[PDB]
């Protein structure tokens, strides 16, 4: 009962290549607040800022 | 859907923003999968 033919040999499966996706988002920029005038002249307000 | 996006990988941003618009085509989609576009065309036609 030993077969004369030799058995066929299986081919192993292909492994999966794990891949990541890196995307970026776009947040909208902020606008300016309102111009509020003050009492001070230029150099004092400049140094303060 | 997340696994599909991870399957895409590198070309994900243009195809996702093309899907975000209503102008997504088969041809841009095939190039991200390295598949021939006519296959997706015929699959769409068979579903139709």
């Amino acid at each position: 009962g030993q077969p004369l033919h030799l058995p066929i040999y299986a081919t192993p499966a292909d492994p999966k290549a794990l891949l990541s996706a890196a995307v970026a988002t776009s947040q909208g920029g902020g606008k300016l607040p309102e111009s509020f005038i003050s009492l001070w002249r230029f150099p004092h307000m400049l140094e303060n800022a | 859907f997340a696994n599909w996006v991870n399957s895409l990988g590198e070309k994900a941003s243009p195809i996702l923003t093309a899907f975000e618009n209503k102008t997504l085509t088969a041809e841009k989609l095939a190039n991200a999968m390295n598949l021939d576009a006519n296959l997706l065309e015929q699959a769409s036609i068979q579903a139709q």
